[PDB]
């Protein structure tokens, strides 16, 4: 879930 | 060349952060510092429960940090986004390692976080331009 995040964050870019 | 320039640029972050203090570095710094504080502070609450599951809190936490980017990649998914993500969540756990005296841990953290994105993405930063790509793709 940590990774997730991360990942969701920067692909909203 | 590049692992040199991308740690000065990612230890330079983490370091401005944690004490609060060529021409395509300085706009890299420019850079990290608006998006980088940004993703801080829209993320500020995800951020604090992250570093709280990881239990980063001395120099053999600092691995964690490498580990998550490594899984973090396992998807086959790079973009400069998620780098930029990763070293603005870096720049969250320097601040914190600073408030608990674990200063001796930032640059470790900084080496580690460049560690893994020079060499498991060294091709794709190149075919990219490097740091002059992270700031063409968040510039204006």
């Amino acid at each position: 879930a940590i990774a997730e995040q991360l990942r969701r964050i920067g692909d909203r870019f | 060349e590049l692992y040199r320039q991308s740690l000065e640029i990612i230890s330079r972050y983490l370091r401005e952060q944690a004490t609060g203090a060529g021409a395509t570095s300085r706009k890299a710094l420019e850079t990290l510092r608006r998006v980088g504080d940004g993703v801080q502070r829209n993320h500020e609450t995800a951020f604090q429960g992250m570093l709280r599951k990881l239990d980063i809190k001395n120099e053999d936490d600092v691995k964690s940090l490498s580990r998550v980017m490594i899984h973090v990649f396992s998807d086959g998914v790079t973009n400069w986004g998620r780098i930029v993500t990763l070293i603005s969540f870096g720049a969250f756990v320097a601040k914190h390692l600073k408030t608990i005296n674990q200063e001796s841990c930032i640059e470790p953290l900084a080496e580690s976080i460049t560690d893994v994105l020079v060499r498991t993405k060294r091709d794709w930063l190149v075919k990219q331009r490097g740091w002059d790509g992270f700031v063409e793709f968040f510039h204006v």
